[PDB]
């Protein structure tokens, strides 16, 4: 808007080509790896942890974020997110809420 | 008339004469903009939003003409 005081459709064209720059130095920088199972468990914790922050269940964030990665794990990649259903029922206190494998 | 004539009273009610054109706007992008540099601390943004600012009339002075603000 500010910069629009200078044609409009132009602006576009540096967004996306300029923008673009940025979104390659950003895979530059990406760190890739590792595979071994050993050391995706302790990243994808990492990530589920970086992400359940924040919100209302942050409190036991290890908790989650273990409930996560596990549903995950299983049904290799990639595999829908349809088959593992999230219910939910009343019951007294938080973090009484456990994963099950049935 | 009440400007031709109230222009010629500013120059009896304090005589010198600047140049216009977004020219005298101009000067302080520049001027102001070094005063800052050397600043220092949070006046130097503040004071740069002045070389923001008078940017304005030169740029619509030439933009109501159709050149290139830029």
């Amino acid at each position: 808007e500010k910069l629009i005081d200078i044609h409009p459709q132009t602006i576009i064209e540096g967004y996306r080509l300029a923008s673009a720059a940025a979104l390659d130095a950003l895979t530059k920088a990406a760190v890739d790896n590792s595979h071994d199972k050993t050391m995706f468990r302790e990243d994808l914790i990492h990530i589920a942890k970086t992400t359940l922050s924040s919100k209302i269940l942050s409190q036991d964030k290890d908790h989650f974020a273990e409930l996560a990665t596990n549903a995950i794990l299983r049904l290799k990649g990639s595999t829908n997110l349809e088959h593992i259903q999230i219910i939910k029922i009343l019951g007294g206190k938080l973090s009484d809420s456990f994963l099950d494998e049935g | 008339l009440h400007d031709s004539l109230c222009v010629v009273r500013n120059l009896v009610k304090d005589s010198r004469v600047v140049y216009g054109g977004g020219a005298a706007e101009v000067t302080m992008s520049l001027a102001v903009s070094e005063e800052a540099d050397k600043q220092r601390g949070i006046d130097q943004y503040a004071f740069r939003g002045f070389a923001q600012a008078l940017d304005t009339i030169p740029m619509t002075l030439a933009e109501n003409s159709g050149l290139d603000p830029i």
